[PDB]
RNA sequence: UAAGCAGAACUGGCGAUGCGGGAUGAACCGGAAGCCGGGUUACGGUGCCCAACUGCGCGCUAACCUAGAACCCACAAAGGGUGUUGGUCGA
RNA sequence: GCUUGUGGCAGCCAAGCGAUAGCGACGUUGCUUUUUGAUCCUUCGAUGUCGGCUCUUCCUAUCAUUGUGAAGCAGAAUUCACCAAGUGUUGGAUUGUUCACCCACCAAUAGGGAACGUGAGCUGGGUUUAGACCGUCGUGAGACAGGUUAGUUUUACCCUACUGAUGACAGUGUCGCGAUAGUAAUUCAACCUAGUACGAGAGGAACCGUUGAUUCACACAAUUGGUCAUCGCGCUUGGU
RNA sequence: CGCCUCGACCCACGUUAGGCCCAAGGGCCCGUG
């Protein structure tokens, strides 16, 4: 809602680093699990796409992002920052 | 009935049973973790308490109310001389934990050292080692030494060196018998260490190789004997009413009826002192080398010529001539207590572990009176 | 549940992949008769429920302890041997002299030391899992159980175990190449006598 | 936040279901709890809205 | 209200009684008795403690609550379960 | 000890309140043994009867602190619920109290058990001997579960338990291993975050980082403080 | 580590919803005085 969450990709695919969630000076670090890519995606605003072979290793790093960034003690339904999944599939 | 309000109990139940120890010499009970990427060396030395002075220096620490200001700090002086190398020994893993593989021990052995062996050396013919050293003189014998060697390189997992201290040269101790311990070596591969300590047979090793200024130590030895003692000093416990028939130095209840005896965890009277104790996170402040600028107990801030050692020698100590640590608080044990150094088993990642020490001044005033002179030679321009 | 009747000077069991109880139960009887037993492989010993059931048991049994002298209390031991030790140890009458020459029978070892590295280890039929276990009930070894509650000699066990069956299997291709050996050997004498063998034709397996 | 994002977030924040007994965060189409100590009880009511 | 409470009817029992079983126990189950040898049973049992099958056969259960496991007896209820397995009556 | 009426705690239904956020009438099922009763099984050749002080352990039906789920949860605060007994739960006025009730601090001032823990541990204010007042009662001697004041608190050297101390166990000594047992750290504040998120406004967080402090534990004596028969030095009374 | 007054015959790992097997229910041994 009102802080830009700043994600930055560590090694070529293996790390994002997510700061400024709910303006917060924590730094959430995320490796990507064995054979997952992750890329800051182009022509859409705030997307990042994973990447792999295997469904469970791909669906659980994007399972780690998500709930790293859960709101504490705070109404959630009012304040519903996060990461989320969007799209699921095989490309 | 539930007690009618609470506190918490009177001393610790991890330090039981509050016995005498068994051992004199302080005990390295686990020695840091090998790293085999890291260059070999040592991980514990030993060393003899001198006594205590206090420093003056200027505190960089940001956000502190100290900082770019001046402390007062009371120090502990342990006189270090080198260690003298005189043995190896291997240790091999086994389902029952850890075993001593063999052991190699050089040709030379001092008669400090030999006292170790004897209960009365004086009236003994002081044979210890004296076969053992014919092996480094015949082909047969050296063959011997190399395949004990070469069995600590293959067989090996722990490398440990066997070191004495040279007790002959801190006179004021009064005692001609060193004292020994098994020393770790903490780097490369298993001949790498074994190469390493073989080298240093019948050599010293300085504390500087050991220890560096600003380091985080840990000190093991065994704490002041005191004797019989009662509950109110023992644990600390509070005294009875003035009205208390039979005393008032006593715990009240040891104990409800139920169960029917008494337990571990009621305080009791009995030795007090003389226990062995491991503290950790003191912090090197000055490290004193013998024939250097450093050993002299001036700074860059006072350029007055004294000695570490105080006006009329440390009571009950003497005089410290051999390189010694600057540690920063108190130590376990009295005067001339004999006590280990041991690098710590902990990352030392913290501001008080990483800051640098700077002092500005030294105190060498006499710790025997309300001494007022930093020198004999200031005392008699005093006088005249 | 009677003795083996074997009567030999030691069985010496691998104890691998049998169940705990199970297999306390027969070697319980075979020391009471009589019998020197030596286990070995004492940290694949399997015991029914997983290791969540089996891991709380051991921490209830934790919980047990004489309150005002604890080093009184009952001991709590973390190694696979001597917990098979103290299991068979319940089913014995051990504060009697019997008893008591009953359980110093008995020799209990985790991985296999020498010299049984070297001897004959037999299997006991009806305490084996893979004859009293479902296939899709759960279960946990010994070695994880204790790996979970003190135990921390896990590493060095495993690494002497690998070194143990390198040797074996270098001493079963030799074993092999001794058999063809063999094989040839019967075949060639077979026919070098063959008329005074003919009693053992119905009899050949 | 962009309606539609709105969307998506409400998609793990509020389109829940509560246990009426044991107050577990369950899926929309949820008739039976998830939980041994509520005995998967069905009496199950929405997350409330803001 | 209840009580290992207080009071009556018929019979048995303990008291006055050992012995086998119920881990243990006045009364429960079996059974009553001179000192012994041999055979067989009662109650209760046959994985070890412990003598006797890890016996032959069909299902049910999975307890991330200490699953459960011997009359008296050493407790459990109303109410629940899209756990699972049998049935009944319907669209 | 049995019982659980009464005391305390927890459920089921759902008429209502605001059906089940939070509550919940009329009914109905339980649990517990820190209430009080009921009983009279043990103890009358005696198990020291209140309360507090001291000290240790234990429980959970959790008050605070850790991690969470829910709200009629915007924030701040609060309430309901879960896993959880690791660590805490204080200084005082009146009263013999237990119980109570106020003052204050605090993160919070939760509830309980252990022969209503604990008198060869203390204390002895209360109960409850003999002295003596008063009121009521009695003809009286006397009574009172009404008030008041004064009223001896014995023994451990035994066994065990517990705390420490030596010690044999097939030479003697040094250096080691480590089964097993014990165990410990704890809570709060300031600054920055930030007058920011949120909110019309009034109000108003938090993570990371930094600096301290509380409670506890283990040591130590450089300095400060305390301690004197250093009988160390000095002064001084009376005597000699 | 130092210093010395009653034939008792037999070594695979591993798996059992798999590696001819379907138990050592085998094999060896003058097993013969
Ligand atoms: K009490
Ligand atoms: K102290
Ligand atoms: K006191
Ligand atoms: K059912
Ligand atoms: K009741
Ligand atoms: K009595
Ligand atoms: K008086
Ligand atoms: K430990
Ligand atoms: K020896
Ligand atoms: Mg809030
Ligand atoms: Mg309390
Ligand atoms: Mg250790
Ligand atoms: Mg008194
Ligand atoms: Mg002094
Ligand atoms: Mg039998
Ligand atoms: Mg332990
Ligand atoms: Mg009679
Ligand atoms: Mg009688
Ligand atoms: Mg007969
Ligand atoms: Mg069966
Ligand atoms: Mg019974
Ligand atoms: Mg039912
Ligand atoms: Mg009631
Ligand atoms: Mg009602
Ligand atoms: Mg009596
Ligand atoms: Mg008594
Ligand atoms: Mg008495
Ligand atoms: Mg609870
Ligand atoms: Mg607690
Ligand atoms: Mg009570
Ligand atoms: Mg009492
Ligand atoms: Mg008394
Ligand atoms: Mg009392
Ligand atoms: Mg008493
Ligand atoms: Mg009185
Ligand atoms: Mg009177
Ligand atoms: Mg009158
Ligand atoms: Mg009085
Ligand atoms: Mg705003
Ligand atoms: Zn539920």
């Amino acid at each position: 809602a009102h802080f830009p969450i700043n994600a930055s990709i560590t090694a070529a695919n293996k790390g994002i680093e997510i700061r400024n969630f709910l303006g917060e000076k924590k730094v959430r670090k995320v490796d990507m699990l064995d054979g997952v890519t992750i890329l800051r995606s182009e022509k859409v605003k705030d997307e990042i796409v994973l990447d792999g072979n295997d469904i469970e290793l791909v669906s659980r790093s994007a399972a780690l992002i998500n709930q790293k960034c859960h709101v504490k003690n705070k109404d959630i339904r009012k304040f519903l920052d996060g990461i989320y999944v969007s799209d699921k599939g095989a490309i | 009935s539930h007690r009618k309000f609470e506190h918490p109990r009177h001393g610790s139940l991890g330090f039981l049973p509050r016995k005498r120890c068994s051992r004199h010499r302080g005990k390295v009970k686990s020695f840091p973790k090998d790293d085999q990427q890291k260059p070999c060396h040592l991980t514990a030395f030993l060393g003899y308490k001198a006594g205590m002075t206090h420093i003056v220096r200027e505190v960089e620490k940001p956000g502190s109310k100290l900082h770019k200001k001046e402390t007062c700090e009371a120090v502990t002086i342990i006189e270090t001389p080198p260690l003298v190398i005189v043995g190896l020994v291997a240790y091999v893993k086994t389902p029952r934990g850890l075993r001593t593989l063999n052991s190699v021990w050089a040709q030379h052995l001092s008669e400090d050292v030999r006292r170790r062996f004897y209960k009365n050396w004086c009236k003994s013919k002081k044979k210890a080692f004296t076969k053992y050293a014919l092996k480094y003189d015949s082909d047969a014998g050296k063959k011997e030494i190399q395949l004990q060697l070469e069995k600590m390189k293959k067989y090996a997992t722990i490398v440990r060196v066997i070191a004495h201290t040279q007790i002959r040269k801190m006179k004021g101790l009064k005692q001609k018998k060193a004292h020994l311990m098994e020393i770790q070596v903490n780097g490369g591969t298993i001949a790498d260490k074994v190469d390493y300590g073989y080298k240093f047979f019948e050599k010293e090793v300085p504390v500087e190789a050991v220890f560096q200024k600003d380091e985080m130590v840990d000190i093991i030895g065994v704490t002041k004997g005191k004797g019989y003692e009662g509950v109110v000093t023992r644990w600390g416990v509070t005294r009875l009413p003035r009205k208390t028939h039979r005393g008032l130095r006593k715990v009240a209840c040891i104990g409800a009826w139920h169960p029917a005896r008494v337990s571990y965890t009621v305080a009791r009277a009995g030795q007090n002192g003389y226990h062995h104790r491991t503290e950790m996170n003191k912090k090197i402040y000055k490290m004193g080398k013998s024939g250097q600028e450093s050993h002299e107990a001036c700074t860059e801030f006072d350029r007055t010529e004294k000695d570490i050692t105080p006006m009329g020698g440390f009571p009950h100590y003497g005089v410290v001539k051999g390189d010694y640590l600057m540690i920063k608080g108190c130590c376990v044990g009295p005067k001339k207590r004999v006590v280990t150094l041991r690098q710590s088993l902990l990352k030392q990642t913290s501001r008080l572990a990483l800051e640098e020490i700077k002092l500005k001044f030294i105190d060498t005033s006499s710790k025997f009176g309300h001494g007022r002179f930093q020198t004999t030679d200031e005392k008699q321009k005093f006088y005249g | 549940v009677s003795g083996s009747g074997v009567c030999a000077k030691r069985v010496v069991v691998d104890a691998r992949h049998h169940m705990l109880g199970r297999l306390a139960s027969i070697v319980a009887k075979e020391l009471l008769n009589g019998q020197r037993v030596v286990v070995v492989r004492c940290e694949e010993i399997c015991m029914s429920g997983g290791l969540v059931r089996q891991k709380m048991k051991y921490l209830r049994f934790l919980r047990k302890r004489m309150n005002t002298k604890p080093s009184h209390g009952p001991i709590h031991f973390r190694a696979p041997a001597k917990i098979l030790w103290r299991t068979i140890r319940g089913m014995i009458p051990h504060k009697t002299a019997r008893g008591e020459a009953a359980l110093a029978r008995l020799k209990a070892y985790e991985g296999v030391p020498p010299p049984y590295d070297r001897t004959k280890r037999m299997v006991i039929p009806d305490a084996l899992k893979v004859l009293r276990l479902q296939p899709g009930h759960r279960y946990c070894l010994l070695g994880q159980l204790s790996k979970e509650v003190g135990w921390n000699y896990a590493d060095t066990i495993r690494e002497l175990e690998e070194k143990r069956k390198e040797k074996a299997k270098v001493s079963y291709d030799r074993r092999k190449q001794l058999a063809k050996l063999r094989v040839k050997a019967e075949k060639a004498a077979e026919e070098k006598l063959g008329t005074q063998l003919e009693i053992l034709a119905p009899i050949k397996y | 936040i962009e309606p539609s994002l709105q969307a998506l977030a409400r998609k793990y924040n509020q389109e829940k279901m509560i246990c009426r007994k044991c107050y577990a965060r369950l899926h929309p189409r949820a008739v039976n709890c998830r939980k041994k100590k509520c005995g998967h009880s069905n009496q199950l009511r929405p997350k409330k809205k803001i």
